[PDB]
């Protein structure tokens, strides 16, 4: 399930069956890692414009760099951009049993 | 043949589509005109002015306006807002006013001119509190949607201080489908008696995501407040096994009323339904029933009041009409048979607190009667077990012995065997032996079944709940 | 004619009043809480009075810096529900049990 992205300046990030919607029951890790003095851009495109919807502790994303857990978010919104300067993105997807809905879709790129 | 007018106010689609009540109305005076055993020598024609909903202006000017042709009196628009606009405006005005929906009641309004045939909500919610009881659930839920079902819950809400419960409240949010989230929570929550306060038509936008998150076990058991139980698109979900449980004064057992009912399911589809929505096509509302009572109630005051007289006033000749006094008592005093059952006004609170309820509930089949309801002795609900069916006094081994077992090398085994047998004959050990040579002796019948989590079984601490073996037993 | 108007202090009585100077284009001012109906599109009427919604949040906040584990409420006729139903609300978020008369 992981999609590891390893020493490209870009590349594109999404959920699982990304235009349809995500699997049940997944626990998927992400790393972005980059080379020192190599910063990284971190991008959210929503594929749905609101304000979240379901804001919760289930089905969340953290955020991690280097762990001090920057965020969690929930629901139907898009995070602003982050800038990177620990170089090593940790992004966890988690999924529930019983709530499945649109997923989402990220942009890294190399600074 | 003594002609009279009704105002009749409809708040509405404001389009093509006819509204139900203005139907009922409409059939209700159609049934006074069939049948003249209710004034032989009387028959009423009616003005049915329409309006904008939650739009009070518009409605006092209306309300002049039936003024102006005069009445005996108004049914009340369906809705409290300009409902307050029509009432202060009747017992400003003298003329007798009759409500069919809730309204808030206002601690102090000092009108007197007014009644409702609605179930007024300190009944009702005394019912629910009895009901609950009597089914001993402690860590109830509500769920309401507006503010307004708080109030007619609220003999529900005090209940804590005096009965030993918990129940914590839940909202639907402002739209229909963001109720998603919250049974969310409540499966995180896991409140096994939710009480509804809702309309029957979010009821059904929220049946569909229940079952969607398969909320819907044999555990959970909702019981829904509304009055229209009838037309829910019961048939799907009667095989989850679930309960549901609730009210009908909607009588169904005359025949009359049944004849009614489907004289109404021709002229019903008639007006195009919505089965996309989930509702049981062919089958009249609650509400519309009401209003439907009403006018006979009416009726049946004023065929006692010939001098009755139609004083055709301005909302400026600010003195009431002539015969408010007497007339409206007669509604006040006077008992009748309706599509509901008895009817009758309390004449104290200038209300209804006197009606007979039969409970329902959500049988394997669907709604079917689970008792009868009244404001005296109050409960009388019943239970489908009684009779003693198929019970023989002092039988002995009348039903079979569900015996548990373990698998263990030396006590319970599998005779070992090539064709594929099956029962109680896999099954042979030393522990067998015992059971059959028992069995024997005291004369039983047995069928066998393994123990599914397979162990003996130990307290676990985190929920202070048995396990395997002990557990199953 | 007015240049506006100030509301009379009940609820009831003071929708009547809202309605019609909507009907005109009046502002509206008003000087009491009444409960708002969710489905009025007006737009000339405004409250001076403070809301009891943010009141509801503020005094949450202050029973929980107090740390209460139990508390009644008391109100004087049901629309103080309406008053108070963003606390009413208190025990699917933080351990409070409340109770009423
Ligand atoms: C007109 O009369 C009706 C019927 O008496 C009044 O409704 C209220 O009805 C209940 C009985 O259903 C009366 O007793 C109450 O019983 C419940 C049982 O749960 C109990 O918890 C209450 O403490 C109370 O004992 C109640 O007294 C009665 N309310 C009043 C004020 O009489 C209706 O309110 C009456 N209208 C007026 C203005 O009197
Ligand atoms: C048919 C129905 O309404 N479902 C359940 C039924 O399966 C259960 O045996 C009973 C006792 O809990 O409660 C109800
Ligand atoms: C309960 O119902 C039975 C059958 O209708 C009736 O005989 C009995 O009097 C009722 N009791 C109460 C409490 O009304």
């Amino acid at each position: 399930c992981g999609i590891w992205v390893r020493t490209s300046n870009g590349g594109h990030f999404a959920s699982p069956n990304y235009p349809d919607s995500y699997p049940p029951n997944k626990e998927c890790i992400y790393i972005l890692e980059a080379a020192p003095r190599q910063r990284i851009e971190l991008t959210f495109d929503e594929r749905y414009y609101i304000e979240p919807s379901f804001e919760c502790r289930f089905d969340h994303l953290e955020v991690r760099d280097g762990s001090p857990l920057i965020d969690r978010y929930c629901g139907m919104k898009s995070p602003a951009l982050i800038r990177s300067t620990g170089r090593f993105m940790w992004i966890k997807f988690s999924s529930d049993e019983e709530l499945e809905g649109l997923g989402f879709r990220a942009k890294y790129s190399f600074i | 043949t003594h002609v009279l007018r009704f105002g009749g106010i409809f708040e509405y689609v404001e389009s093509g589509p006819m509204g139900a009540e203005e139907l009922a109305f409409r059939f209700a005076v159609n049934t006074i005109n069939r049948n003249r055993t209710l004034l032989p020598n009387t028959t009423l024609t009616y003005d049915t002015q329409k309006i904008n909903l939650y739009d009070s202006f518009e409605a006092s000017k209306k309300a002049c306006d039936q003024l102006s042709l005069g009445v005996a009196a108004i049914l009340g628009p369906s809705h409290s807002s300009s409902a307050n606009a029509v009432q202060s405006i009747c017992n400003a005005l003298g003329v007798p006013h009759i409500q069919t929906r809730w309204k808030h009641q206002v601690s102090d309004n000092k009108d007197s001119f007014y009644v409702s045939l609605y179930p007024d909500f300190s009944s009702l919610s005394r019912a629910i509190l009895d009901l609950v009881q009597f089914f001993k659930w402690k860590t109830v839920t509500v769920v309401y949607d507006d503010s307004t079902g708080l109030i007619r819950l609220q003999e529900l809400i005090k209940a804590p201080s005096r009965y030993n419960l918990r129940l914590k409240i839940r909202q639907l949010p402002a739209d229909t489908k963001d109720a998603k989230p919250l049974l969310k929570e409540m499966k995180r929550g896991k409140e096994f008696h939710v009480i509804f306060d809702c309309s029957h038509e979010m009821a059904a936008g929220i049946l569909k995501q229940a079952l969607a998150m398969g909320m819907m076990t044999e555990y959970y058991h909702y019981i829904f407040t509304t009055l229209d139980l009838f037309a829910l698109d019961v048939e799907p979900y009667r095989y989850s096994g679930v309960n549901m449980t609730g009210f009908r004064i909607l009588n169904t057992e005359n025949t009359q009323v049944s004849s009614i009912i489907e004289k109404w399911s021709m002229e019903r589809l008639q007006a195009p339904p919505k089965p996309d929505s989930g509702l049981l096509d062919g089958f009249m509302t609650t509400d519309a029933a009401l209003m439907y009572d009403a006018v006979h109630v009416v009726s049946v005051a004023v065929q006692q009041f010939p001098q009755m007289t139609v004083s055709s006033l301005q909302c400026n000749r600010h003195k009431p009409w002539r015969f408010g006094t007497r007339f409206m008592s007669l509604i006040k005093e006077a008992h009748w048979e309706g599509l509901t059952g008895r009817i009758t006004f309390n004449k104290t609170n200038g209300l209804r607190t006197d009606f007979d309820l039969d409970v329902i509930s959500l049988k394997e089949e669907g709604l079917e009667k689970i008792g009868t309801w009244d404001p005296a002795s109050g409960l009388n609900m019943t239970e489908s077990q009684k009779g003693k069916p198929a019970n023989i006094t002092d039988s002995l081994s009348n039903r079979s012995l569900i015996v548990t077992t373990i698998l263990e090398e030396p006590y319970v085994l599998f005779k070992k065997s090539d064709k594929p047998l099956y029962g109680n004959d896999r099954f042979e050990g030393y522990c067998i032996d015992l059971l059959r040579e028992l069995s024997t002796i005291l004369g039983f019948t047995y069928e066998i079944r393994l123990v599914e989590d397979g162990k003996y079984g130990a307290q676990d601490d985190v929920n202070g709940q048995w396990n395997g073996m002990v557990r199953e037993l």
